[PDB]
RNA sequence: AUGCGA
């Protein structure tokens, strides 16, 4: 249900997904403070 | 005075060796199968309580 | 890794596991939220089972 | 005569006799020594709700646990029975 | 209070530890399966419910 | 510290994190009416230093993430301004031990 | 993980858990023909033999106290206050 | 999973720390019953001195470090004898020294009751043959350890 | 599983 059937990608913004991968990567190492600090990186 | 039929005295059982379940290799159950009494969950908990982990293992 | 606050094998504690499950849950909420595609903008069919 | 062995013999001493200690769960040497098997199986506990349609059923073509090491038998063709009845 | 109602004595070390375990996450972390989820031992999870 | 009178809109709440080199805290003007830190059930919370934290984590040989947790939205965490990772020393009087010192990590 | 002996910070006393395990393992070794360092003085139970050895610190065992970090302190019987 | 680490902290078998001390005193319930029965210990003093004779052990530990912290803490405690005005300059003695290693690291609640006993019973210390609140206090600290 | 000793 989460995929796109015409492109075969996830319907979430690619950069937003990459943000999610980043958070879960930081939580493999359990770096929580940085996991929350990640949201601030903005332009 | 009346003698109750439950002479569980006669119902004693001991197993120092016996049959095993084929799927587990653990003592069968039941006096007539020379089965072994169960160490239930609470008795395990109690043996950990005592710290007697080599007795529990 | 410089600070030894983790290791090559990762870092694992009850709280890290908790933050992971919370994250994965909200993540599942975002994945389900999109009612049309974003990368492709396409309208996926509704899936029933 | 027939022979002994159609199951086990004590490879230790050359004593081809076997004991059953049902209290032990042990198959042992009738004359000599040791454990012929530590493993002992099928004398279930108090839990046979019998849901099992257990369609199998013995019929002497899958042999048997051989729980008698005592043997003599003979070669058979396959169920004398009809020749017996004849 | 619950034990005092039955005039049972129980050392505070027991209750106070139990409470500390209920707050291990900073919340009111019950002892059912739900609270068990966040603990790290997977077999303990398997072996409860 | 920003004391609102009734509410702040979530759109402004997207501004709350928006100036990194600085913290903004939103507070209910009605919810500040009482100092929870004066309440008889609330032991003394003392903010630990970076060095007091490093020492504590050394004496007990453990990671920060292995300490007992205090939620970032815990009223006391909001009172002390607890940052993430911050350890607080809790001096509590026990009905049996007297003064008893515990700790909590803010995550 | 090796906490240096000069740095050992733990209880000078043997816990009942320590005493129990030491006596069990050492008894078992003596029962497997480990060299006895004390007069058997008639005894036949290996466990009481191990108790005699503990009373004389003849046990040649060392306790590895674990810390949840993984650092440990290697303590001899001959030093940890038996009781 | 919940047990006592060798550092006296209660950690689970995971390693997650639950309490920095057991009940905050590191006291065994199976011991406590008389740990606060001072007068009883006193009338049977010589027997307990024969059990817990310290001269065997006075070589394995420190009898001052905790006692010295007891001196500074006794200062702040006599100065601060309201709750939120805590001893922030002095943690309890149990925070600063392993109670099994420096005789005297004891709960301030236990210390307080013990001293209050010694003051309210100075007259038994004026009825004894050969006992003093320094040797008796030494005994009660050693029983506590 | 139903009845029952503890
Ligand atoms: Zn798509």
């Amino acid at each position: 249900r989460a995929s796109c059937l015409f492109c075969h990608h996830f319907r979430l913004k690619s950069v937003e997904v990459h943000r999610y991968a980043c958070k879960l990567r930081l939580l493999q190492y359990g770096l929580i403070d940085e996991s929350y600090k990640l949201d601030e990186i903005t332009l | 005075y009346q003698r109750l039929r439950h002479m569980v005295n006669d119902k004693f059982q001991v197993r120092s060796t016996g049959p095993v379940n084929s799927l587990t290799m653990q003592p069968v159950k039941g006096r007539k199968r020379h089965g072994g009494i169960r160490v239930g969950e609470m008795e395990r908990d109690a043996l950990i309580g005592h710290g007697t982990s080599f007795l529990l293992q | 890794l410089s600070d030894g606050r983790t290791t090559e094998r990762g870092s694992f504690t009850a709280t890290v596991n908790d933050e992971r499950k919370k994250l994965v849950h909200e993540f599942h909420k975002k994945l389900l939220s999109r009612g049309k595609c974003d990368n492709c903008g396409m309208f996926s069919p509704k899936f029933r089972k | 005569m027939s022979t002994f062995i159609r199951g086990p013999i004590c490879g230790t001493d050359n004593c081809p006799s076997r004991l059953w200690r049902i209290i032990d769960g042990r198959r042992t040497c009738q004359y000599g020594h040791v454990m012929e098997g530590d493993v002992e199986f099928n004398d279930d506990e108090d839990d046979l709700n019998g849901l099992g349609a257990g369609v199998i059923t013995r019929r002497l073509n899958l042999t048997t646990n051989a729980t008698g090491s005592f043997q003599s038998s003979q070669l058979t063709n396959s169920q004398l029975l009809q020749q017996q009845q004849r | 209070n619950v034990f005092s109602r039955y005039a049972i004595s129980v050392s505070f070390r027991h209750l106070d530890l139990i409470a500390d375990m209920m707050t291990r996450q900073g919340t009111y972390l019950a002892f059912n399966r739900q609270g068990m989820e966040t603990s790290t031992s997977s077999f303990m999870k398997m072996s409860y419910e | 510290i920003f004391v609102y009178q009734n509410n702040i809109t979530p759109s402004a709440m997207k501004l709350v994190p928006s100036i990194p080199p600085a913290t903004i805290e939103t507070f209910n003007e009605a919810a500040l009416v009482v100092n929870i830190t004066h309440h008889e059930l609330v032991p003394k919370h003392i903010r630990l230093s970076s060095d007091e934290k490093r020492e504590l984590l050394k004496r007990y040989r453990l990671k920060e993430s292995q300490l007992p947790r205090i939620q970032r939205a815990d009223p006391v965490a909001l009172y002390l301004g607890l940052k993430r990772g911050e350890v607080v020393k809790i001096i509590r009087k026990s009905e049996t031990s007297g003064r008893y010192a515990s700790y909590r990590i803010c995550m | 993980k090796a906490i240096p002996k000069d740095q050992r910070a733990t209880t000078p006393y043997m816990t009942k858990y320590e005493r129990a395990r030491i006596l069990g393992t050492r008894a078992l070794q003596i029962s497997m023909n480990a060299p006895v360092f004390v007069d058997l003085e008639g005894e036949t139970d290996p466990l009481r033999i191990a108790m005699k050895e503990l009373a004389e610190k003849k046990i040649p065992l060392v306790i590895r106290r674990y810390l949840p970090d993984g650092s440990f302190e290697d303590w001899s019987v001959e030093e940890l206050i038996v009781d | 999973g919940v047990h006592v680490s060798y550092d006296n902290s209660i950690r689970d078998a995971d390693g997650t720390l639950v309490q920095f001390m057991y009940g905050g005193d590191a006291i065994d319930i199976t011991k406590e019953s008389h740990m606060t029965q001072f007068e009883f210990c006193l009338d049977n003093y010589y027997a307990l001195l024969k059990k817990y004779n310290p001269s065997a052990l006075i070589e394995h530990l420190d009898v001052e470090s905790a006692l010295k912290y007891s001196k500074k803490t006794l200062k702040y405690r006599k100065k601060h004898s309201p709750h939120y005005k805590q001893s922030v300059k002095y943690d309890p003695v149990l925070a600063k020294y392993n109670p099994a290693k420096y005789l005297g690291s004891v709960s301030e609640n236990f210390q307080d009751k013990l001293e209050s006993f010694l003051d309210k019973n100075s007259k038994l210390f004026k009825s004894s043959d050969g006992v003093n609140e320094k040797k008796f206090r030494a005994l009660m600290q050693l029983k506590y350890m």
